[PDB]
């Protein structure tokens, strides 16, 4: 409900190195059911933050392994699916949606100085496909634009 | 003497009453839901209590027929129950006569004549009730099947009668768009959700009546409280 | 208008008026309660006598139309009568045909039928009456329906019809009747009557009680006289204190 | 093309019912032992304004016999009280065609 | 009801049904050198409907058949009547009804039933084909219960101008079964969306008999054939 | 011609429609469609919108019984 959740996700983010996927595959739904919640607008978007800054830390995890690609079309296919199995449109659009957006592209940002060809031309698309109908969409909306020209 | 009194044509033949026997259907404020499943079919109906001192179990929409089929009404109760009876008469006639149980369509088309005969003649009220019936028949699966007082009927793989008709069949038909091998849990789950959003009122389970007839078990039943609450909460997270 | 003198023809809404015409008539005549105890069902009615030249019973709307089966009437007493007539012949009929006592559900499901056939029609008019049926059997329990003239029969706890009948059945949902026996049953109905009774808008009056249950054996009678005259005894104490 | 968008607006539902009754159920004094789903629940059909007429007319029983508070009661019955004033209504839902 | 004469000797009753039958679904029947066709178009209102559930055409026999312009429950019962009478007429006779006859019989039930008072008189109208002696026969009843015979005609919804595009077609020497192609193009003329697997309904009569036709040859006459 | 339609959104199935719809309501429908896609955010609408944007306005169910058709 508050952010004490985000400290059990501290311990959520102890052990789920140790072992794989399907430990953070399981603390996936407590975070859908903290997204889920959505108290006061942006009250509920502190966890909604934490939960993305747990699956980009599990997506550095990922990346330093061989498991990029899988978690990237996971992480997407989880953030395209939000609108339905939370609130809809991630429950807000802005400022737990746009905290996601940057936290993602400056995934893109860590990636694109480490990663080869194959990670990045498929990060690259699943970004692509959500900048083609939503991202950030305030005022700058220029992630996008930067993150294409790394693209070409 | 204008036929605006007494079942007769019009310019253009409009008669007048059995529109008025609709509207009269639609006075009572309830609503039922039917669905048809791959071997499943399932009637939703709410109610409303006014208060405590009446016996909720004596009020009931949902009859058993017969073994195997189960029948459900809307609009005025005593008319309703009357030709439940007459149903149940037909029924057990044709049991009496003929020696098996009567596909759902022959109680349809028997009771859809009655209904004509009503509106045919003067002197005679044409009937205030709509009614649904779902069965299971050998080699076809289940059956759900409509009757108004005017005597028409169809086949429907799904359907719905009740005050918020149109909205209810636009959900319908938008979800058996995307048909694709309906299941009973799947198909009680959908129709709870299609009421739910019809009526907007996130019902509590003691205020529904669902009856299901399936393939596996073709003896038609009527649901508890307990299956009731269980699918409520299968389908509350979703 | 044209379309409002016949039981047959309709309103261009959907509904009748000369039921609705009958629903007036009924709740034009006085009050009459059903209650549903833990073991049976009792009747209590207040009659108002018109001059003190009855010679005192007469025209008692309660009536035995079966030996385990009493019954309450409001409206107009000589559709009542025939309708008393008619419950007891169809006992009859199914006591001869079956072999035993008939369930009081499916009476008043023959019964509903009865009053909704004459509805059907413009030969016929509506009935002026609404009649509750109560009884009791170790087989079943205790049971109790109201019948309006329209044909809804409906089972209650506890069930009131008349010009009262709002007050009546608000101070039937404060008690707990599910809980009480019979001797406080008889206790809680008088009181309300009493309440109910209103006094100034009316003569004179008279109480009737009816009993059915296992403390009677199931055959439904009249209540005793010396479990009456207490009814009065026990208002006076409970009659507010200005 | 002239008038863009229609707007209805229903009889209030059981919760609209009780939000509505909670917003006039401001200005109260009274012992709270009042549940409020009772009045929902014998409400139905009921307008958006006749619930404020309730509570006004709940009132109008604390204000004689001397009762500065409002006894839990009161409110039934005032929803009886509203409903034969109702029941002369002539229920037209006037569809825009 | 017991209506009668007006002061211009005319019936408004049955004006008013035919008035109403004119308004009902659009429907035609042709008479070939080998058979008849007849055909009619079901809008179906949404998805939810069954198609093969209510069918439009009927078998009274194995060379017998009807279609209407109308009401329905009325349709359905005065099939009940046909199917029942043309059976006492086998049971007496012991051999197949033909065609005209069940026509004046049909007709006379019409006669009494505008006739006798307190019932309100039908409002459908009913399109009969069959096989007897070789000779194809087609005929028209309207409710009053006059009975018209037609090699070609159309009933229903914008019923004149079909008659006139049959007028214009219509050699009535068409020995083959193409006259179905040219029912199929009255129908397309005031078919509403598309001609589709199920929205028309299409029955024969040939020497071998009246048979309903499988929506798969609907189908297939819907391809190709317009 | 001046919306987004981005890759699929189909229009001829909605020709097919019966019940005679009028010509300025079309309008109505294109613009009450951007509303909707306003609302949630995007700047491209997408087909997801059109259905529930046109059962939004017709909204003429069948005014009609279909015994006596």
């Amino acid at each position: 409900m508050a952010d004490g959740g985000s400290e059990r996700a501290d311990g959520r983010i102890v052990k789920m190195e140790v072992d794989y996927s399907a430990t953070v595959d399981q603390r996936l739904p407590e975070c859908a059911k903290l997204a889920k919640e959505g108290r006061l607008q942006e009250v509920i978007e502190t966890l909604l933050s934490l939960e993305k800054q747990t699956r980009t830390a599990s997506d550095m995890v990922s990346t330093s392994r061989i498991l990029v690609a899988v978690v990237k079309m996971c992480y997407e296919a989880k953030e395209w699916d939000l609108l339905n199995e939370n609130i809809m449109l991630l429950s807000k659009r802005r400022s737990q949606l746009k905290q996601a957006v940057a936290k993602m592209v400056q995934q893109c940002c860590t990636y694109v100085e480490e990663i080869t060809d194959l990670p990045i031309k498929l990060r690259l698309i699943d970004t692509l496909r959500m900048v083609t109908e939503g991202k950030i969409y305030v005022e700058i909306e220029r992630a996008r634009l930067t993150k294409t020209l790394a693209t070409i | 003497g204008f036929d605006r009194h007494i079942t007769i044509f019009s310019p253009e033949g409009r008669l007048y009453q059995v529109e008025y026997a609709f509207k009269a259907i639609n006075q009572g404020g309830l609503t039922s839901v039917a669905v048809r499943g791959k071997d499943c079919a399932v009637i939703v109906t709410q109610k409303k209590v006014p208060d405590k001192l009446l016996d909720s179990s004596t009020v009931t929409h949902l009859f058993k027929i017969t073994e195997n089929i189960g029948c459900v009404m809307t609009g005025m109760t005593a008319d309703s129950r009357s030709q439940v009876q007459r149903a149940r008469y037909e029924a057990a006639n044709w049991k009496y006569k003929y020696g098996y149980e009567i596909p759902v369509d022959m109680l349809c088309k028997r009771i859809a004549d009655i209904s004509q005969v009503y509106t045919q003649n003067a002197e005679m009220r044409p009937l205030g009730c709509c009614m649904i019936l779902i069965g299971i028949d050998e080699e076809q699966g289940p059956q759900v099947y409509k009757c108004d007082p005017a005597g028409y009927y169809c086949g429907f793989k799904a359907t719905a009668a009740g005050v918020k008709q149109t909205e209810s069949t636009s959900f319908l038909e938008k979800k058996v768009k995307k048909k694709f091998d309906w299941t009973f849990e799947q198909t009680v789950e959908t129709a709870i959700t299609c009421l739910s959003t019809v009526l907007s009122i996130d019902f509590k389970p003691s205020e529904i009546e669902v009856g299901v007839v399936t393939v596996e078990n073709p003896k038609f039943r009527i649901l508890t409280e307990a299956e009731i609450d269980a699918h409520l909460v299968a389908l509350a997270e979703r | 208008t044209g379309y409002d003198l016949s039981a047959s023809t309709f309103s261009p809404d959907g509904r009748v008026f000369q039921v609705e015409y009958a629903m007036k008539a009924v709740e034009n005549s006085s009050t009459a309660i059903g209650i549903r105890c833990k073991d049976g069902v009792v009747f209590g009615v207040e009659k108002l006598v018109l001059s003190k030249l009855y010679e005192e019973g007469s025209n008692k709307r309660l009536f035995n139309v079966d030996r385990h089966v009493g019954m309450a009437v409001a409206g107009l007493l000589a559709d009542a009568r025939s309708l008393a007539d008619i419950a007891r012949e169809e006992a009859s009929n199914f006591r001869s045909n079956f072999g035993y006592n008939i369930p009081l559900k499916h009476l008043a499901d023959r019964v509903a039928m009865y009053v909704h056939a004459y509805t059907l029609y413009s030969a016929v008019r509506p009935f002026g009456c609404s009649f509750m049926l109560g009884s009791y059997s170790v087989n079943d329990g205790a049971q109790l329906y109201m019948i309006d003239p329209s044909g809804v029969s409906y089972g209650y706890w506890g069930c009131a019809i008349g010009k009262a009948r709002q007050a009546a059945k608000t101070e039937i949902e404060k008690l707990q009747m599910k809980e009480m026996t019979c001797r406080d049953i008889v206790k809680e109905v008088a009181k309300i009557i009493y309440i109910v009774h209103d006094e100034v808008k009316d003569k004179a009056f008279e109480l009737e009680l009816s009993w059915v249950g296992e403390l009677t054996n199931g055959r439904h009678e009249i209540v005793p006289k010396d479990i009456r005259e207490e009814a009065e005894k026990y208002a006076k104490e409970s009659l507010k204190e200005e | 093309g002239r008038l863009d968008r229609k707007i209805h607006i229903d009889l209030p539902n059981e919760q609209a019912r009780l939000d509505i009754l909670k917003i006039h159920a401001g200005p109260i004094t009274k012992h709270g032992e009042i549940d409020y789903e009772a009045i929902v629940k014998l409400s139905d059909g009921f307008n958006g304004a006749d619930l404020r007429n309730v509570c006004t007319e709940a009132g109008m029983f604390a204000i004689r016999a001397d009762h500065d508070f409002v006894v839990q009661e009161d409110f039934m019955k005032a929803v009886r009280k509203v409903a034969d004033s109702k029941k002369l209504e002539s229920k037209l839902d006037y569809k825009p065609v | 009801s017991l209506t009668t004469f007006s002061p211009s000797g005319k019936l408004v009753q049955i004006e008013y049904a035919l008035a109403a039958v004119a308004g009902g679904a659009p429907s035609v029947g042709i008479k070939a050198a080998n058979g008849v066709v007849l055909a009619t178009e079901k809008k179906q209102k949404s998805i939810l409907y069954d198609e093969r559930s209510v069918h439009k055409v009927e078998p009274i026999t194995k060379h017998i058949g009807l279609v209407y312009s109308g009401m329905g429950p009325d349709y359905r019962v005065l099939v009940h009547r046909a199917r029942k009478l043309a059976q006492q007429y086998y049971l007496v006779y012991q051999e197949p009804i033909p065609t005209a006859q069940l026509v004046q019989r049909v007709a006379s039930v019409m006669q009494e039933y505008t006739q006798s008072g307190g019932v309100r008189p039908f409002g459908v109208s009913l399109l009969i084909c069959g096989w007897n002696e070789g000779r194809p026969y087609l005929f028209q009843s309207d409710p009053s219960g006059a009975y018209f015979a037609w090699k070609a005609t159309a009933m229903g919804k914008n019923y004149v101008n079909g008659k006139t595009f049959l007028e214009k077609r219509y050699n009535e020497d068409l020995e083959l079964e193409d006259a179905i192609h040219t029912a199929i193009l009255t129908l397309k003329e005031s078919f509403e969306g598309q001609m589709t697997e199920d929205n028309i309904e299409v029955g024969i009569c040939n020497e071998a008999g009246f048979r309903r036709l499988t929506p798969t040859e609907v189908k297939d006459y819907l391809a190709a054939i317009a | 011609s001046k919306m987004n339609l981005s890759e699929e959104v189909d229009l001829e199935d909605y020709v097919a429609r019966p019940d005679k719809i009028s010509g300025a309501d079309i309008n109505s429908i294109c613009q009450e469609s951007g509303m909707l896609a306003v609302r949630e955010n995007r700047y491209i609408v997408l087909a997801k919108d059109f259905e529930k944007a046109y059962k939004t306005v017709i909204k003429k169910d069948e005014q009609e019984h279909e015994f006596y058709k």
